RNA sequence: AGAACCUUACCUGGUCUUGACAUCCACGGAAGUUUUCAGAGAUGAGAAUGUGCCUUCGGGAACCGUGAGACAGGUGCUGCAUGGCUGUCGUCAGCUCGUGUUGUGAAAUGUUGGGUUAAGUCCCGCAACGAGCGCAACCCUUAUCCUUUGUUGCCAGCGGUCCGGCCGGGAACUCAAAGGAGACUGCCAGUGAUAAACUGGAGGAAGGUGGGGAUGACGUCAAGUCAUCAUGGCCCUUACGACCAGGGCUACACACGUGCUACAAUGGCGCAUACAAAGAGAAGCGACCUCGCGAGAGCAAGCGGACCUCAUAAAGUGCGUCGUAGUCCGGAUUGGAGUCUGCAACUCGACUCCAUGAAGUCGGAAUCGCUAGUAAUCGUGGAUCAGAAUGCCACGGUGAAUACGU
RNA sequence: UCGGGCUCAUAACCCGA
RNA sequence: AUGUUU
């Protein structure tokens, strides 16, 4: 692996975590599972909800959470109906009566996972990866972006040999610490294989 | 007056107690030779004093804390020097000339995950 | 390779005052136990006293003069063949060469303690004899016998 | 991993939450010098598939019975992989 | 063997050995616990220690105690 | 008296935390030992990256756990809950016992 | 980063067939409880006991057993179907692209060149003009100084003192640790195109990317991993599925790689003694005192921790000595006796006790590492972890030689 | 002949028996 | 010297 994870070494500066609270060898253990468990069921349903990130905290014997959805409306449904239903899922998969809430995400076409899960589906939707990623994905540039790019995986199309497509605009110097770039992936299970996605969204340096 | 001398280097940290007159030293409830003495050329403590004398002039009673042998006493060296400014903040330009004011920037080296000792690596015969 | 350096000097003699002398204590020093080196390079002269007499300071260098070379050869490949072109060594490494070969034999004496295993060679030079002094002229053999080179 | 194996292990866990959960000492005191018989030590055929030393870990997330971390619960792959995203508070790549 | 104070044994056998010892004898007793310390009561009893395939009928003399049926029974192969 | 051992994976839950924690009970003034820094318990964690062989790689981490002392001396019942009741904290950890 | 069982996939045997793990339909029964017998267990058949949530009373919620299937299960094969991840040259200074232009074209130019730099570093020049990824920065950490905070940390002037930072007390000091100060060819001289840059200087803790981290370009080896996990296809379906007991991965007539310990007096053993850094911990670290030659066992406090336990650093230092002996070296091997971690240590565990004391006297052809707090040597802690580190990760003590030159 | 080394690997070459 | 192997 030449390039490492541009998001990994960023939790320190210019990039926030995803589960800020506290825990020791005792709780940290059960805690690591919790944050996982939830994000699992929550996502599956919040799929069509257009998610960007799922923050998770914990004040005391209860989790906070912050569903970062580009459209929490669907997460509501009959006004409270949908939300409420899931609001119970956590309280049971967390072991304690945890709170809940969200924070809609505008400009979703300029978000890693969001854009990632976007171009990954078009595949099964019968589209031309190239003509798509170089268009219905680079759109972020339009939004006065500073730099962005996406690097697909192998088994592209009906090919029997894995590969990787280029296509990129702006500048994505995944070496500058202050730079800050949004990274994410999505293993869009292709009808005949399992292609991957890699979105690099750099929005301003420091 | 109750002067002060950092004397803190190589994992060590001393406290040069420069008292008025009396060139006697008593580090850690004991004198120079009454401790680390007779093990190394630690007598290098007077080395700095070799530019303006001492004894009745000033005092070099110290007391180091933490660090290794040559480090503790060695720390005082780089400390006593700067610990003489309260007697002449302009005489400092007579200590660094013999390696003193400059803290011993040299320390241990972090062992790198992959090397026997952060520099040397295992052999590779079948290479 | 493409850079140049000066030298790495250190704290000289503990009292007799002698920078280069330190080398005799370092070069001989092993396992980084200089604390013991001073116990051998110093106690050595304290034994040669009655042995020789005159200041142990000179005593050392005295016989040392009959151990330091002044001309060596360095392998240089040319057209397949690697000549042994000679070359007169400057004082800098000269004195060093001696100390190396000197301390070596001393540790090959194969008797009891090094304090004595060291003095022996320290004096064996002047009087001429031992492995140490051997190399001295032994090097001269290869020397000039190749003068047809340099 | 392997669901078939994962479950097989799950059994080795619940048993402790039963027999060892307390009755483990119900015979222990009668095992060490606390006079003292041997009957209990003899008819000792209760902890079979159950033992406080036969439970493995396996990456919580996945299930690899190797490369485990107590402070966490997953194995090198998941842990690192997760930490990268930030599913672990205060876990930046160390570098003194 | 090494069992400080109070050697280990498998009841499974104890309830089979002496259980059949009282009433004379019969056919060889198919053991299985090679990790069991030989009992001085099962003296020359017609048994057989499992070797991972079958059982080998062996007897202990007045000199084997701390040993286990495993000792007097091969479990590998060589030569 | 009442102690308050702090511990968090960042200053966020300490900086603007310990501070208010001090100027809470004593709306005007009071004893209380006061906030303090203290060392830092660090637990370095190293793990192998690439799956199967390649044990020569690895990737190390460290959960920097910060702390603070504080500890109140005079248990002014008029300011006691002025700190306890006012126990917000964005998910930290501050012990309290004597 | 931990194979006695377990793990564990492999084997010999015992045993099962909508399943060990899922959802679901229907039936009976709250779930369960402790025991009995027989079995190696996997189980099988019982003996009593337990009698939860609701019900417009059927029904249902969990759940237990069984019946039946749709299904489920597979560390099974393809790493040339793949994701994700990683090694590799290589921390190399490279790799490109848009526009213009040259050529029929493939391509070229830039990016070449003159200096210069660790560097496609910087300047100069030039049919080139610009730009993207990369080297140089921001991240860490260390070297200084300041700010503040002073408890468990500190102890200087003051007294107290059972003389113990032990009391009060003092916030001075080290220290801790959040915010900063700082280094930038920034300034001086020479050289140099009066270019860049280089070489000396001052000042400074620190000079010319300060030192060490992390960071690994476009890519190549169809490089490695379907066994972490995911997944295209393919394959098994009273089974390549599943459960249990024993065995094996700890074989051996050999060979190689990485290691540990010695062959010794810069040493061994007996005495006393001198000093670090970083981490560890409630099924935890476990002091104290008693007994034990000993491992350790008993008693039991303290600390969830700058409060206690791990913790009693080792080299080093000064003495008794032994005298170059295969020994006062070295410790393999083995016999008998024990401790413990554990259902359980024969197969296959770590330690202790006494007895035994190996080869080995510095190692062929050849071959490796290391440019400084490095090499070298000496100790210390962590991870995994019931209990078996000459391994890995990390910490400091001490502490070199040598570098013309390609 | 065999065992080891040298090379990416053979032979050759070097070492040992 | 060769490698579909002096
Ligand atoms: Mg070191
Ligand atoms: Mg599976
Ligand atoms: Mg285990
Ligand atoms: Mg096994
Ligand atoms: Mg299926
Ligand atoms: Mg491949
Ligand atoms: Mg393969
Ligand atoms: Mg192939
Ligand atoms: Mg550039
Ligand atoms: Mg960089
Ligand atoms: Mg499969
Ligand atoms: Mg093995
Ligand atoms: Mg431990
Ligand atoms: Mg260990
Ligand atoms: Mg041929
Ligand atoms: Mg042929």
């Amino acid at each position: 692996g030449q390039k490492v994870h541009p998001n990994g070494i960023r939790l320190g500066i210019v990039k926030p975590w995803n589960s800020t609270w506290f825990a020791n060898t005792k709780e940290f253990a059960d805690n690591l599972d919790s944050d996982f468990k939830v994000r699992q069921y929550l996502t599956k349903e919040l799929a069509k909800a257009s998610v960007s990130r799922i923050v998770i905290e914990r004040p005391a014997k209860s989790i906070r959470v912050t569903i970062h959805t580009a459209r929490p409306g669907i997460v509501i449904g009959k006004k409270g109906e949908d939300v409420e239903k899931l609001r119970k899922v956590v309280a049971d998969i967390a072991g304690v009566p945890a709170q809940i809430n969200i924070a809609e995400v505008r400009k979703p076409e300029l978000d890693a996972k969001l854009v990632a899960d976007s171009i990954t589906s078009q595949l099964e939707r019968r589209v031309m990866f190239r003509r798509a990623m170089k268009r219905a994905v680079q759109n972020a540039m339009r939004l006065g972006a500073k730099g962005i790019k996406v690097e697909v995986s192998g088994r592209l199309g009906g090919a029997e040999i894995a590969r990787t497509e280029w296509y990129r605009e702006g500048r994505v110097p995944l070496h500058t610490l202050r730079a800050d770039i949004d990274y994410n992936t999505s293993e869009a299970h292709t009808t005949y294989g399992v292609i991957g996605v890699k979105v690099w969204i750099f929005k301003g340096e420091i | 007056n109750q002067y002060y001398g950092t004397g803190r280097r190589k994992s060590s940290a001393a406290r040069v107690f420069i008292k008025p007159g009396n060139g006697k030293i008593v580090i850690n409830q004991r004198s120079l030779e009454q401790y680390f003495g007779r093990e190394t050329a630690r007598m290098v403590v007077r080395q700095p004093l070799e530019l303006v004398d001492m004894v009745e002039k000033l005092d070099l009673y110290i007391t180091v804390k933490g660090g290794g042998i040559s480090g503790q006493a060695g720390a005082i060296r780089h400390g006593i020097t700067r610990a003489l400014m309260e007697y002449d903040e302009s005489l400092r330009s007579e200590l660094r000339k013999a390696g003193f004011v400059t803290r011993d920037a040299r320390q241990v080296e972090r062992k790198k995950v992959g090397l026997r000792k952060a520099r040397r690596r295992p052999q590779f015969s079948k290479r | 390779r493409r850079r140049v350096i000066g030298q790495r000097k250190i704290l000289p003699d503990p009292k007799f005052g002698s920078e280069l002398l330190a080398k005799f204590v370092n070069i001989l020093m092993v396992d980084g136990k200089k604390s013991t080196a001073e116990s051998i390079v110093y106690s050595a002269l304290e034994t040669l006293a009655q042995r020789s007499g005159k200041s142990e300071l000179e005593a050392f260098e005295v016989a040392l003069e009959n151990v330091r070379p002044t001309v060596e050869v360095k392998s240089r490949r040319v057209g397949g063949s690697t000549y042994q072109v000679p070359v007169e060594v400057r004082p800098v490494r000269r004195n060093a060469l001696a100390m190396r070969w000197i301390v070596e034999a001393a540790r090959k004496r194969g008797d009891k303690s090094m304090a004595l295993r060291l003095a022996n060679e320290l004096s064996d030079a002047a009087e001429n004899k031992g492995t140490a002094v051997k190399k001295r002229e032994d090097v001269h053999r290869m020397a000039e016998a190749n003068k047809a080179f340099a | 991993a392997k669901q078939s194996m994962k479950a097989r292990e799950v059994k080795r866990v619940a048993l402790a939450d039963k027999y060892f959960a307390k009755r483990a000492e119900l015979k222990a005191i009668i095992s060490d010098v606390n006079a003292r018989w041997n009957a209990v030590l003899k008819l000792q055929t209760l902890p079979r598939d159950s033992s406080p030393s036969r439970q493995r870990n396996r990456c919580r997330q996945t299930g690899r019975p190797h490369g485990f971390l107590r402070k966490f619960g997953l194995s090198r792959i998941k842990v690192r992989e997760a930490a990268m995203r930030g599913e672990i508070p205060g876990l930046k790549k160390a570098s003194w | 063997r090494s069992l400080k104070k109070g050697p280990f044994i498998d009841l499974h056998l104890l309830k089979k050995v002496e259980k059949a010892v009282e009433s004379g004898d019969k056919k060889p007793l198919r053991t299985w616990s090679r990790r069991s310390t030989i009992f001085p009561n099962m003296i020359g009893l017609t048994i057989a220690v499992h070797n991972g395939r079958q059982h080998v009928p062996v007897f202990v003399t007045d000199e084997m105690v701390g040993h286990k049926l495993g000792e007097f029974a091969p479990t590998r192969t060589y030569r | 008296r009442i102690r308050i051992r702090l511990k968090a994976f960042d200053h966020r839950l300490i900086d603007q935390a310990t501070a208010e924690i001090v100027e809470t009970a004593k709306r005007t003034g009071a004893q209380v030992r006061g906030p303090i820094p203290l060392p830092t318990r660090k637990e370095r964690f190293t793990v192998l990256i690439s799956p199967h062989v390649n044990k020569d790689a690895r990737d190390q981490y460290e959960i920097r756990t910060h702390l603070r002392l504080v500890d109140i001396v005079e248990p002014t019942e008029k300011t006691v809950d002025a700190l306890m009741r006012l126990d917000l904290a964005a998910g930290v950890d501050v012990q309290i016992s004597l």
